[PDB]
């Protein structure tokens, strides 16, 4: 777990090493990568479980 | 046709794809949609080797 959506990033962004994947709301998670000039991250993959 | 039918009274549910819209909005009721459309592209087979 993680105790926090920017607790998340920066423990991701502790580049390369802890974690290597993260799930979460294709609508934080766009923007949480749409500040980064080197665009280190990016979105992959199908969505699925829609939500409202 | 389909929602002809629907608005004429004898049918109930008009379980097919819908495509909802703003003004299809209101001669009828709809419910949380189930599924993402949207116009998309296709073209030809693009992928030779070197
Ligand atoms: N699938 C599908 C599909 C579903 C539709 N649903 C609609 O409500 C409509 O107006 N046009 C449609 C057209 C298509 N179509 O042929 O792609």
């Amino acid at each position: 777990n993680v105790p926090a959506t920017p607790d998340g990033v920066e423990y991701l962004k502790n580049d390369p090493e802890k974690l290597d994947a993260f799930i979460m709301d294709k609508a934080l998670l766009d923007y949480e990568v749409s500040i980064d000039a080197d665009c280190k991250l990016l979105t992959v993959g199908k969505p699925f479980a829609i939500e409202g | 046709g389909m929602m002809g039918e629907l608005l004429s009274g004898q049918a109930d549910m008009i379980v097919a794809p819908l495509t909802i819209n703003n003004e299809r909005a209101q001669y009828i009721e709809f419910s949380k949609p189930f599924k993402y459309q949207g116009l998309t592209i296709l073209v030809k087979k693009e992928i030779p080797r070197s």
